[PDB]
RNA sequence: UACUAAGUGGAAAAGGAUGUGAAAGUGCUAAAACAGCAAGGAUGUUGGCUUAGAAGCAGCCAUCGUUUAAAGAGUGCGUAA
RNA sequence: ACCUCGAUGUCGACUCAUCUCAUCCUCGAGCUGAAGCAGGUUCGAAGGGUUCGGCUGUUCGCCGAUUAAAGAGAUACGUG
C-alpha cells in the first residue's frame, strides 16, 4: 500500500495468488527481505524489469537544491 | 418508565418475610436475604399474584430508588427461583484451570503457582481444562467472581490469548 | 485517559457521564478515554 | 394524527365491508423476496398482499360487520390477503405460504365474508 | 452472498467465484458445457446453502448492461451519468424489458419499464 | 500590517471603554455575527490572527467583514527603567471594543461552517464571546 | 515445554500436511511430566529420573493406557 | 417559602458540562407514546467506471427507481475482493 | 521606597540540615502507530534515597568516569 502501490483487488493462476506489484527497485531492497521476515517464506518474488517511470520527489531532491 | 412495574408471583414456589430490615425470599433453590437500611421512602405492600411497590412520595432520590429496588427485586426472583450460572473461556497455548475441593487453580503466565479460593454459596464445573462454570444464586456474586479470576490475565490483541468471556470478539492489531 | 480541560463528543458513541463529580466518558473506542472535563 | 388515525380506521372499515374475502395470518418473518414472489405468482390479482398496522386492524373490523371481537388481538407480524378478483387463486398462493412455515394457525378471515372452520378452507385452496 | 460478475466462459479464474465453500472445477465442467452458447458474454453467477457445500450453484437471466451500454453507443467507461448518450425509444425500451420481464420477481410491464429506466437513466444515458 | 497612512501624535490617551456601544452596534451586511459581552482593548497582532484563522474556515465563496480596526497605540516601558524620565516609544496598535459592539459578519457561507467560523473567532479573542444573526 | 500434545501433534500434521503417517509411542503427561513412554507394539517404559537417562527399563502398563494400547 | 447535595457558604480566568430547579413556547400520546426486545429489511445492484484485480463501505459519475410498512448504492462494523 | 542606615554582618566553601511536590529513581496504574525487550504520555503517591573527582574564589557551567537514581526548589539567593 505504501509504494505506489497494486492493492486493487485480487489475481490468481488458479491454484495459486499470484499479485502484481509494479514496484521501483530503490524500494526493494529492505523490502524483499522484511516480506520474507512477514510472509514467514511462504512465498516469493520474481526479478523482472517493468519499465523506467517517472522519479519520485524523494529521489528528485538530491538532483539539485 | 420503571414506576411502580409488573413484577409477577408465584406464593407456592417461593414464600416471603417483607420486614423493614430484611427481605428474605426462600423457596427449593435456598434463600435470599436482601438487606435494606432503615430509613427508606419506600413502601413495601403484602401481596401475591403480582405484587407492585407504590410510591408514596415522587422526588428524584426517590425515584432513582424505587427504579433500582424494583431491579432488585426482580433480580432476586429470578435468583431464588432459577440461580445464576455464568461462563468464562480461557483462550491460551498452555493456559488452564481446574479444581480442588473448593479453590480453583491457574496456569497463567505467571511462574508462580497460582490459587484462588471459592466463595460460598456457588459451586464451580469443569468441562474443558480452561473454560469453567461458576453457578450460584446471586447474578452479583457469581460477576464478582468472574471479575476476580478475569483480574490476573487481559486478552491482548496481538494474539489470542486471556479470559474471555464466552462472547468478546476483541479487535485486532497487526505487528509481528 | 487523555489529559485535557475540554473534552466534547469527538466519536461516535462517547458518552458522557460524572462518576463521584468527576466528568468523564464511556465509548467502544480506545483512543477516545479521557477525564477532567 | 389521531383524527388521521380515526379516519384511516374508517378508511380501511370500508375496504374490509367492500371486500367479500379476505385472509389475514399471522407469519413468523414473512420475507420480503418470498413476498414478491407471491407478488408474480397472484398477478393481476384483486387480492392486494399488504402489510398495515394491527390496532387499525381492530377498529376497522370493529366497524366494519364482520364476526370476531378476541379474534382481533393478534401479536406479530400480520398480513392480509384481500381474496377478490380470482379469490380462489389467492387461497392457493395463502395456502402455498401456509405449507412454506413451519405450521401457521388460522388467525382471522375467509372466502367470501362467512368464517368458519378452517379444516376445509385450505382444502378449497388446494 | 458473494454475487459474481462473470462472463459465459472459464469458471476457473474466479477467486471470489469459490470462496463459500464450493470447488472450482467440479462446476466449471458443466458451467462451460451449458454456457458454450453465450460463450464470451456475461452470465451472472449466485448461489445458496445446499446442504454443505458440495455442490449447489444458480445462474441468473442476464439483465440488459451489455446490451444497455451499446444502447449508448459507446464502448467506454461510464462516469458521466448526467449526460444523455444514445437513442433509447418506446419501442427498445420495451424490448429491453422484455429480457427483464422474467429477470425481476415483481412482474408487469409498467413497473418493469421503470427499472428499466431508473437503472439506465444513471447507466450513463438519462433515458426517455 | 493594520498601520494607519498618518497619526498627528504618536503618544495619545487610549480611552474609556466603560461605556455601551457608541458605533457598529449590530450586525449590517451579513447574517450572523460575534458580539463582545463587554467592551476591552484589543492589538492588531491578534485581529489579524483572527481573520486569517476565520479565512482559512472561510469557503472559496463565502465572504466576512471586520468592524473595529486598529486606530489607538499602544506603548511599553522598557524593563530596565525606573518611574517616570519621559513617556516611551509607542510598540503597537490597539483598537477598542464597547460591551454589545459587533465586530465580524460573514454571509455567503454555509450556516454549519458559519458556527464553526464563528467558534474558532471566539477562541482566540480574550472578551467574552456571545453569537447573533442578523436580525434585519 | 509448553503447547505440545502427541494427539495435538499428529491431529496437526494429518490435517494441514496430508502425511497419513503412522504413531509407535505416546507421552505421558501433558506438557511437564514427561517421565515414561508407552510404547504400542511392545511394552512402556518408565523413565526414573529427569535429564539424567541412564537406567532404561521397561515395566508392565497399569491396564488404564494399554486397552487403548 | 424555593434551592445545595457543592460544607457551596468559606476567593477567582479561559473552556466544558446530558448536575439541577423555575419560567415562558413547544411533538407524540392509553387507538402504544418513548425506548429495548421479537421480526423482516427486498430489489435492478457488484447501477457505470477505475486500478488485469476496488463492484452497497478504497474511491469517482450517478446518489434513481419496482413490490412495498420499508428497504437507504445503504447505519455503521468486515477483506486488496 | 514601606520597617532595618543612633549598626539589619551581605559572596564562596565545610558541617548540620529541615520542609514542598510541578516525582530524578524505587512504587501503583492507564493509554499507545504498546511483536517482546526497548519505549513516550500523564493521574496518584514526598515513604525513602536522590555521588565522586579536574577546571578557574566559587554559584553557573563544561569535562571524566559512574549509580535502581547522578531532581527542581523554600528556609537573610539557610546556617560568622
Amino acid at each position: 500500500s505504501s509504494r505506489r502501490g497494486l492493492i486493487e483487488g485480487t489475481e490468481q493462476r488458479d491454484n495459486v495468488q499470484v499479485i502484481k506489484a509494479k514496484v521501483p527497485l530503490k524500494e526493494m531492497f529492505g523490502y524483499a527481505t522484511d516480506l520474507r521476515s512477514f510472509s514467514q517464506g511462504r512465498g516469493n518474488y520474481v526479478m523482472q524489469f517493468s519499465h523506467y517511470a517517472e522519479t519520485p520527489k524523494s529521489v528528485v531532491n538530491e538532483i539539485i537544491a | 418508565k420503571i414506576g411502580n412495574r409488573t413484577i409477577t408471583l408465584d406464593p407456592a414456589k417461593v414464600n416471603l418475610n417483607f420486614q423493614k430490615d430484611h427481605i428474605a425470599v426462600k423457596g427449593p433453590l435456598g434463600q435470599i436475604e436482601l438487606k435494606l437500611p432503615p430509613n427508606l421512602p419506600l413502601k413495601f405492600e403484602l401481596k401475591d399474584n403480582n405484587l407492585q411497590i407504590t410510591r408514596n412520595n415522587e422526588l428524584k432520590q426517590s425515584k432513582i430508588f424505587h427504579g433500582t429496588y424494583n431491579a432488585l427485586i426482580t433480580n432476586a426472583i429470578i435468583g431464588v427461583t432459577q440461580g445464576f450460572e455464568k461462563k468464562l473461556r480461557l483462550v491460551g497455548v498452555g493456559y488452564r484451570a481446574n479444581v480442588e475441593g473448593e479453590t480453583l487453580n491457574l496456569q497463567l503466565g505467571y511462574s508462580h503457582p497460582i490459587k484462588e479460593k471459592i466463595p460460598k454459596g456457588l459451586t464451580v464445573k469443569v468441562e474443558k481444562n480452561t473454560e469453567i462454570t461458576i453457578s450460584g444464586i446471586s447474578k452479583e456474586l457469581v460477576g464478582q467472581f468472574a471479575t476476580e479470576v478475569r483480574k490476573w490475565r487481559k486478552p491482548e490483541p496481538y494474539k489470542g490469548k486471556g479470559v474471555l468471556y464466552f462472547d468478546e470478539v476483541i479487535v485486532r492489531k497487526a505487528g509481528k | 485517559m487523555k489529559v485535557r480541560a475540554s473534552v466534547k463528543p469527538i466519536c461516535k458513541d462517547c458518552k458522557i457521564i460524572k462518576r463521584h463529580q468527576i466528568v468523564r466518558v464511556i465509548c467502544k473506542t480506545q483512543k477516545h478515554k479521557q477525564r477532567q472535563g | 394524527a389521531k383524527k388521521d388515525k380515526a379516519q384511516q380506521v374508517a378508511d380501511v372499515s370500508h375496504l374490509l365491508s367492500t371486500s367479500a374475502g379476505f385472509v389475514i395470518f399471522d407469519y413468523t418473518s414473512m420475507s420480503a423476496i418470498e413476498a414478491t414472489s407471491i407478488r408474480k405468482k397472484l398477478f393481476k390479482n384483486g387480492s392486494k398482499i399488504k402489510v398495515i398496522k394491527n390496532n387499525i386492524l381492530r377498529r376497522a373490523l370493529k366497524a366494519g360487520k364482520f364476526e370476531g371481537i378476541d379474534e382481533t388481538a393478534i401479536k406479530g407480524k400480520l398480513a392480509v390477503a384481500v381474496g377478490v378478483n380470482e379469490i380462489v387463486e389467492t387461497l392457493k398462493a395463502v395456502d402455498g405460504v401456509v405449507k412454506a412455515k413451519e405450521a401457521m394457525n388460522f388467525v382471522c378471515g375467509y372466502f367470501d365474508n362467512r368464517a368458519f372452520n378452517s379444516a376445509d378452507l385450505e382444502k378449497i385452496a388446494k | 452472498i458473494a454475487k459474481i460478475n462473470l462472463l459465459g466462459g472459464q469458471a476457473k479464474p474466479g477467486p471470489a467465484l469459490a470462496s463459500v465453500g464450493i470447488n472450482m472445477g467440479e462446476f466449471t465442467k458443466q458451467f462451460n458445457e451449458k454456457t458454450k452458447d453465450k460463450q464470451g458474454e456475461m452470465i451472472p453467477c449466485v448461489i445458496t446453502a445446499y446442504n454443505d457445500k458440495s455442490f449447489d450453484f444458480i445462474l441468473k437471466t442476464t439483465p440488459v448492461s451489455i446490451l444497455l451500454k451499446q444502447a449508448a453507443k459507446l464502448e467506454k467507461g461510464a462516469k458521466n451519468a448526467k449526460t444523455i448518450v444514445g437513442k433509447i425509444t418506446m419501442a427498445k425500451a420495451k424490448e429491453i424489458a422484455q429480457y427483464k420481464l422474467v429477470d425481476l420477481n415483481a412482474n408487469t410491464v409498467e413497473a418493469a419499464l421503470k427499472m428499466v429506466l431508473g437503472t439506465a437513466k444513471q447507466m450513463g444515458i438519462e433515458v426517455i | 500590517m493594520l498601520q494607519p497612512k498618518r497619526t498627528k501624535y504618536r503618544k495619545p490617551h487610549n480611552v474609556s471603554y466603560e461605556g455601551k456601544a457608541k458605533g457598529n452596534s449590530y450586525v449590517a451586511f451579513g447574517e450572523y455575527g460575534l458580539v463582545a459581552t463587554k467592551g476591552n482593548w484589543i492589538d492588531a497582532r491578534a485581529i489579524e490572527s483572527a481573520r486569517i484563522a476565520i479565512s482559512k474556515c472561510l469557503g472559496k465563496t463565502g465572504k466576512m467583514w471586520i468592524r473595529i480596526f486598529p486606530h489607538m497605540s499602544k506603548t511599553k516601558k522598557p524593563l530596565e527603567v525606573r518611574m517616570g524620565s519621559g513617556k516611551g516609544n509607542p510598540e503597537f496598535w490597539v483598537a477598542v471594543v464597547k460591551q454589545g459592539t459587533v465586530m465580524f459578519e460573514v454571509a455567503n457561507i454555509p450556516e454549519s461552517q458559519m458556527i464553526k467560523a464563528l467558534t474558532r473567532a471566539g477562541h482566540k479573542l480574550p472578551v467574552t464571546w456571545k453569537i447573533l444573526k442578523r436580525e434585519e | 515445554k509448553t503447547g505440545a500434545n502427541f494427539e495435538r501433534s499428529v491431529q496437526s500434521i494429518q490435517q494441514r500436511l496430508g502425511v497419513k503417517a503412522v504413531p509407535i509411542q505416546l507421552p505421558i503427561g501433558a506438557e511437564n511430566d514427561f517421565n515414561g513412554i508407552i510404547d504400542l507394539i511392545e511394552e512402556k517404559v518408565y523413565f526414573f529420573d529427569g535429564g539424567k537417562e541412564e537406567k532404561a527399563e521397561e515395566k508392565p502398563i497399569p491396564d488404564q493406557f494399554k486397552d487403548q494400547v
